């Protein structure tokens, strides 16, 4: 494992291309929270709008188009993380009988935080 | 909860009339007052012990008619596997 292993210097650094897009989506976000739409479209539109305005002000930004229309897979994960981080409170009150699958998923939640509070007690 | 379907569905069977299922289904005009007013779940179970079965045809219809089962109805529909 020392025979064929090369470190290709890629221009397209991730670790500062995970900072543009939490700017960028800073609407569609306040009803993903309240159960009312399932199906968050980026559109590539906004993206490009998005790049003229900091073009225009002196900051060097990456290729947003150049870099999704190359490799659109790892773009998926990159783009769900940032929404997960930045998720907005739900303004509706979740009730206890719409969805049935958050229920289960609530409820394990605080379970599995009740274990391991009672876990840490036990060892300190 | 195991406790909170226990004390509702006991409740649901030893109180039911013909009248509560005439109620949602806009039934006012023709209601009876020698067979609505008897229990339908009670006769149900005292075959069963006669004839010697083990099955009972529960209708999903009235749970939804009384109004301490509404939240026992909705949660048959979700997992009935517990």
């Amino acid at each position: 494992m020392s025979a064929a292993l090369p470190s290709i210097q890629l221009p397209v650094d991730y670790n500062n291309l995970f900072n543009e897009i939490t700017d960028f989506l800073v609407a569609m976000l306040q009803k993903v929270a309240n159960r009312e739409l399932n199906s968050v479209i980026i559109d590539l539109d906004d993206i490009l709008q998005y790049q003229n305005e900091k073009f225009l002000q002196g900051t060097q930004a990456d290729d947003l188009v150049s870099a999704i229309q190359q490799n659109a897979n790892h773009f998926t994960e990159l783009f769900c993380r940032a929404i997960d981080n930045n998720m907005p409170l739900p303004t509706k009150e979740i009730d206890y009988k719409d969805d049935v699958l958050d229920v289960i998923l609530n409820q394990r939640r605080l379970r599995n935080e009740r274990m391991l509070s009672d876990r840490t007690n036990e060892i300190r | 909860s195991i406790q909170e379907c226990t004390t509702n569905f006991r409740n649901f069977l030893m109180s039911f009339k013909y009248k509560f299922r005439k109620i949602l289904d806009e039934r006012e005009e023709f209601i009876n007052n020698t067979t609505d007013e008897e229990l339908y779940y009670i006769k149900q179970l005292n075959e069963m012990r006669e004839l010697g079965t083990s099955n009972l045809n529960l209708d999903a219809r009235n749970l939804l008619a009384y109004k301490q089962t509404e939240d026992l109805y909705h949660q048959l529909l979700n997992y009935p596997q517990e």
